[PDB]
Parts: C-alpha cells; structure tokens; sequence
RNA sequence: UGACGGAGCCAGCGAGUCUAACCUUGGCCGAGAGGUCUUGGUAAAAACUCCGUCGU
C-alpha cells in the first residue's frame, strides 16, 4: 500500500542454495423398563 | 469345514485325521485355512451335502 | 488507434487464472466437479469463462455460495493386544515342549 | 425349388454358414447388410471378395451369412471365407465352369485362404 | 563395500581387511573419484547446465550423477554416501 | 389423537432422547422407530414394495437433503438426458444407474460400499423385482434402505397396445417429494410392523407424537386401503425405540 | 542451475532398518514382524511333531 | 392406476398432492 | 499407449432333489422345546470399436 513497503521488497529482491565452496547441512424410567423385560423373563 | 476347531493352530494338530460324516462318509482333514481362523478342508469319498454333520472321534 | 477492451485467491486456494472457472475451482478441497459446476450455475457466470476473467463480483458471489449453501439450497449431498497374542503362543510353544 | 448353395467357412472357433441363392444381390450378415459388420476397420476384409471378382457378379444372387463363436477378427475371416466358397459353388453349379475357373484362379491369386481352411496344426520339432 | 557395519573399502584404512579378500590395496583409492567428482560438478560447465557425469565402477557398475547434486566437501561423508548408494540403489534428495 | 394426550408416550419419548445422548452404543442411532403389536395375523406376505403413509402435519424430510440413487429400464440415455437436463430435477438424483450398469459395476464389496453412500433408492416400479438379487441382501434386510418404487411418466399400459415411452421430470419430482416427507411401511405375515415416525435432533417431542397419530390413523383407517387399513381387528400395543436401544411401551390396551 | 542436497542416514546399515519417525509406528512393526515368525515357527514344529 | 404385468404397481405408489407439483 | 461416463459387440469348457454367511435390537405365541416377525452392524466375459469430458 504505502510506497515504504515497496521499497523494503525492492531491497530485499537484491538481497535475495549452497554457492561456491558451501557443505550440505550436518545432522430412570428406562431402567424401570428393561428391569421389568427381564423380570417377565426370567418369571417365566 | 467350520466349527471343529477355534483357531489354525489347532487344525494343525489334527491335519490327516480320519473324520467321517453322519451319512456315513469318510473322510481326512487335509490342511488349515488361513481365512478365517478354524477352517479347514476335508476330502471325502464322496459329494457331501450341506445338511451333514462332519465328526471326528476322539479319545 | 485507440481501442480498448494469471493467479487468484479463492477461500483461501490459489487457483489459476488460465484454467476454466469449474475445473480452476475443482482444486478447492471438498468441492467436486459437479459441485464447482452448480456453484457456477447458480453464480450466473459462464462456464466458458476461464478464471482469469472473473469480475470482483463474480468471485463474489461464487464465495457467498461456498459459505452458504443451505442459504442457497445447494443439495444436501453436494455438502497392546498384539503383545497378549504373542504371549498367548509363547504359553502354547513352551507347553507344546 | 429355387438354385440354392450352401458353404462354410472356418477359422479358430468361428463358423460361418453361408447360402446363396438366385436374387438381386442382397448380401447379409447375421441379417443385416455387409456395411454394418463390425470392427470398422476390418470390415474391407469382409469386401475382400465382392471387390475382387466384381459387384456385376453377385448382381444376380443372394447371399445369407449366419456366424457364431469365436472373437471378432475369426469371424470376419470366417465371414469372408464362406462368401467367396459359396460364389465359387454356386457359380460351378447353376453358372459356367469357366466362370468357375474365372473365380477359382482370382482368388487363389489374392489369397488362398479365401478357398482353404487355414489350420494352424500343431507341429513338434 | 564390505561389512565390518558396511563400509567403503579405503586403500589406508582397511589395509588388512583388503588383503584378506585378496584386492591389490594400490587399487582401493576411492579419493580420486572423490576429487573428480567434487571438480567436474564444481565447475562452470556444470553451473552452465552443459556437463553430467557418469562413473563406471571397478566391479562393473555404471552410476548416474545428476547435475544438481552437491557431494560433501570431506571425504568421509563421500564414503557414506556410496555405500549407501552401492546398496539401496538411489539417494534421494 | 388419544396416543398424543397420554403422558407416557411423552415420557417415553423423552427416556429415549436423553439415553441416545448418554449412552455411547447408541450415538449412531438416529431414527425413532414404533412396533405396532396388531392383534391378528395381517396375512400378506413381505413382497419387499414399500407402502406409504401420508403424515399430514409435518414432513419428515426433503429430497434434496438424502443422497437418491435412481434405477431405470434399459437403456437410461432417454431418462438419464431428460432428468439431468431439466432444472428442476437436474441436480435431484446423486446418481442414475441401468440395471445391467448396476448389475455389471457393483458386485460383492462394492455393494456394500454403494449401501453406505445413498440414503434412499428409488427405481421404475417396472425394474423393482429384478432389484433383489442385483442390490443383494443387505439392502432387503431390515427395511432400512429398501428400494421404493416410482413411475417414470403418467402413461399407462394397455393390454395388446405398446406403452409410450416417455420422461416428465415434474411427474418423478412430485413423487420423491411424497416419498421423502412421508413415511413407509411393508406388510408382513404376523402381528409385529415397524414404521419410522422421527430423527433425533430434528424433530421435536411434539412432532414425533403427532407423526405417530398420523400412522395409526392411516394404518387403521379402512377407508385407505390397500395402502392403509391393513391393521384390522384393532392394536394390542404400541412402542417406541431405536435401532438398538429397547422397546419403550407408549400405549397398552 | 538449481543445487540440492543429497539426503543420507550416516552409519547406514542394510540390515539394520530405515529409521522411522513415529517410535509407537516403528515398535509395533517390531511386534507383528516377531508375531509373524513365532506362528510360523510355531505352525512348522506343530506339523513335524503331528507327522 | 394399475398395470397388468407388474400388480406391485397399485399398492405402495407414492401419493401426488398440489402442493408437491408446486415449485419451491 | 491415461481417468470418468455412455453406446455397439464377439467365445469355449461346466448340469448329483445338488450351491452355500456371521454377530446383534425387540414384539408375539408356546408348560417346555422351540416357531414367527422386527431390527442395526460386519463379510461377500474381458480385451476390443465408437462417442463426450478432463488433461499429462
């Protein structure tokens, strides 16, 4: 938006890969239901 | 066949054991399913049907 | 002489402008191509348009429909043990011995 | 009784039956037309011999080719095999000998396969 | 390559190793193509795009080099990439 | 209306809402199903073809909510281009299959896998019997996803004359529409019958019991048969559960 | 033209395994791999004994 | 409506009512 | 030398009244045995030719 901001991009684009001589990196109501189907059941 | 046995390693055990059939069919239990666990095939004498009852004698 | 007439960003995707609008849309996760065609549809925006060519509005209004289908009535579809076994056959080995 | 002919043709399981009889030239394959056989590009096999001895000839007749078995390219062989015998029949029994000859060396000149079943017969070496 | 944990063999420091598989140890110098190796992708035709290499080992095989490697500067990493390679067929990036 | 007043089939309602919540086996039962004890043997026997009772006051779902399979007489170019291209079913069905394409791309696991995708299956009333070994059992047990049969176009068949041969979108979407708003069910040879009435976290304990009055009245009324008035000679009992929480009596007689 | 790294375990081992990032991941492919065996080994003996 | 062949047509057919035909 | 969909189309072997799941939710009848229904989960000709779409 502001023109700073572009400048910093710029800038970084020329400060902007490992070069020359570089090494690689080292490493309830339920229950009252099913009761009740249970006592006639076992009633029986 | 299924239900004899719980587990392969069981039908292990019994592989060639002489088996036979309500009907009166006689048979061997040739070697363990690997799926599912039990199973196993048999080899009779004769087509046997569905409606049979294959059993083994033990002691 | 005078006669006067590449990416975007959509819900968060970049998708590419040279790519036809439904099949440019298809690369939104969750959305299919029969889906990205009914958003279409129901945006008005003519699926021959490749996605570059979409207007502010269009896009618009392909995300109020992305954001709000029901609103829009988009169809509803469019939207240890191991160890036990190894123990249990180390007891059958050592007896089998 | 009208002038009738009946031929076979043979190749790998496929069979064709073919009858020719005295007509107009209305040639059919499995009851319909020649032009309909398929696969497309095989199909000028199937005209290998109506282009060869001449359109003028089966001007005159009427051929009925019913084929079963085998895949698509045997039966076109078995197609084109019982149309040529089934001419060349018909021609010795109701046309001139010499018309047969006529036929007969065209044929084996293109490609003998046309008259002769083409038995691919094991061989051991 | 050879296991000890597999290492390449080296004409200094398996001497005794070698003469029991029998190799003569003047021909156990993977250094030079270390050297070769690091020279040849180090240099401006590779960064041109324009040089790939290829190596034909003693034993017969033939290994690929891609252009855009970077092999370690110290040897010692080197061997530890070979026998790698030797074994699992591929590095990958 | 009597069913409604009772208290117990609101107390039971209300037993069954909070244990779906509590209990974990049942968090993915949704459905509220009634078994309707009938007093005697209906007499017909299963023939697989969902009936439907018309629930007036409320409308269990929309047809755009379900994944709908449809399956169409061969060949399903003609049904397949008039259904996708008019607007207003043209993004009705999730799916438009033949039967042979049906029987030919789906077989064994695969059936499975198409059971879990689509939420209902409607087919061509002319296709339906072929259905059964095509979709396989799992389809056919337990009534769940039992096919539902439709009608492509108004046209009828008469004996000695050929059947014209014709789509009308607007008849299909008017049926599919019943079929979702309204629920079903399918005669059986004994007193048991299972009717889906409400799902759980869309319906209110009102609405679930007023649908429930709308099944009694059509499924007793003798003025609607052959598609009510099956239940004759009055209902023993009726209940209330899931498809794996217990039966919950509502009304005993 | 770009450059990479080359990607290596040092003290790489054939026979020992690719190390994997997930140690609950890696010791169960430890467990079956022993299941494996035992049943077979197991499964062997229990026919000769049978035989 | 009924259709010789397929009896299973008459029973279980799905009722049309105006405000189904009528447009959302 | 792909994927999706649709369309066309081609074989030969094979015929024992014999061919083929499992685990559940509940209702009713029955002294019992069991019978029936209801219910959710788990398992279980091709190539070829033509047409249309995406695209490496």
């Amino acid at each position: 938006r502001t023109l700073r901001f572009y400048t910093s991009k710029i800038d970084q684009q020329e400060n902007k890969r490992f070069k020359g001589d570089d090494d690689i990196p080292y490493k309830d109501y339920y229950q009252q239901v099913q009761r009740g189907k249970q006592d006639k059941k076992i009633s029986r | 066949i299924k239900d004899m046995f719980s587990s392969a390693m069981e039908v292990a055990r019994f592989e060639g054991a002489q088996i036979k059939t309500v009907s009166g069919i006689r048979g061997e239990i040739k070697r363990a399913l690997s799926k599912p666990e039990g199973h196993y095939r048999a080899a009779f004498e004769d087509k046997i049907l569905m409606s049979d009852i294959v059993i083994l004698r033990s002691w | 002489s005078l006669v006067v007439q590449h990416i975007l960003r959509l819900l968060n995707t970049n998708v590419d402008g040279n790519i036809k609008i439904v099949y440019a849309l298809t690369t939104i996760k969750g959305v299919g191509r029969r889906y990205s065609n009914l958003v279409c549809k129901k945006a008005d925006v003519d699926l021959h348009k490749r996605a570059g060519e979409l207007t502010q509005e269009e896009l618009e209004r392909i995300v109020q429909i992305m954001q709000n289908p029901t609103h829009y009535k988009i169809p509803a579809w469019f939207l240890t043990l191991a160890n036990n076994v190894e123990s249990k056959l180390r007891d059958d080995l050592e007896r089998l011995k | 009784a009208v002038p009738s002919v009946q031929t076979f043709g043979k190749k790998k399981s496929a069979t064709a039956v073919a009858h020719v009889k005295a007509g107009k030239g209305l040639i059919k394959v499995n009851g319909s037309p020649i032009t309909l056989v398929e696969p497309e590009i095989l199909r000028f096999k199937v005209y290998e011999p109506l282009l060869l001895v001449g359109l003028d000839k089966f001007s005159n007749i009427d051929i009925r080719v019913r084929v079963t078995g085998g895949g698509h390219v045997s039966q076109v062989y078995a197609i084109r095999q019982a149309i040529a015998k089934g001419l060349v029949a018909y021609h010795q029994k109701y046309v001139d000998e010499q018309s047969k000859n006529e036929l007969k060396k065209a044929f084996t000149s293109y490609d003998r396969t046309l008259l002769i079943a083409d038995s691919r017969r094991p061989e051991p070496k | 390559t050879h296991k000890i944990k597999y290492v390449l063999l080296n004409c200094d420091d398996h001497q005794g190793l070698l003469k029991k598989m029998g190799r003569d140890i003047s021909e156990a110098r993977p250094d030079i193509t270390h050297q070769c190796l690091l020279t040849l992708l180090d240099s401006p035709i590779n960064k041109a795009g324009k040089l790939q290499v290829y190596i034909q080992t003693s034993r017969g095989i033939l290994i690929e080099v891609n252009p855009t490697v970077r092999i370690p500067r110290t040897f010692k990493r080197f061997s530890g990439l070979m026998v790698q390679l030797l074994h699992k067929l591929s590095i990958r990036s | 209306n009597d069913i409604i007043k009772s208290g117990l089939a609101e107390k039971a309602l209300k037993a069954l809402i909070l244990q779906c919540e509590e209990n974990p086996s049942l968090k993915n039962d949704k459905d509220i199903h009634i078994i309707i004890n009938t007093g005697k043997k209906m007499g017909i026997n299963r023939d697989n073809i969902p009936r439907i009772i018309p629930l007036t006051k409320y409308k269990l779902f929309k047809p755009r909510d379900l994944n709908i399979l449809l399956i169409t007489k061969d060949p399903s170019a003609l049904y397949r281009e008039t259904l996708t291209k008019d607007e207003h079913t043209s993004e009705l069905f999730k799916e438009i299959i033949s039967v042979k394409n049906l029987r030919r791309r789906f077989k064994g696991s695969k059936l499975t896998q198409l059971y879990k995708d689509f939420d209902l299956v409607v087919a061509d009333y002319r296709v339906h019997h072929l259905l059964p070994e095509v979709l396989g059992s799992r389809f056919y047990h337990g009534s769940k996803k039992l096919p539902y049969m439709i009608r492509m176009s108004k046209e009828v068949k008469l004996k000695r004359q050929q059947m014209v041969e014709k789509c009308d979108p607007i008849y299909v979407r008017a049926q599919l529409r019943s079929i979702c708003k309204n629920t079903s069910y399918i005669p059986n040879n004994d007193n048991c019958l299972s009717v889906r009435v409400g799902y759980i976290q869309k319906h209110s304990i009102p609405e679930i019991l007023q649908n429930i009055q709308d099944t009694i009245n059509f499924l007793t009324d003798k003025s609607k048969r052959p598609q009510g008035g099956v239940i004759k000679g009055g209902i023993i009992s009726i209940f209330v559960k899931t498809s794996n929480s217990t039966s919950l009596p509502i009304y005993q007689f | 033209i770009p450059t990479h790294a080359p990607k290596y375990e040092e003290n790489f081992n054939p026979d020992k395994k690719s190390y994997d990032p997930d140690r609950t991941r890696s010791e169960i492919n430890k467990m079956k791999a022993q299941l494996k065996k035992e049943r077979k080994f197991t499964m062997k003996e229990i026919r000769k004994d049978a035989k | 409506v009924k259709d010789h062949r397929y009896p299973g047509l008459t029973p279980g057919l799905a009722p049309v009512g105006l405000s189904d035909e009528e447009d959302s």
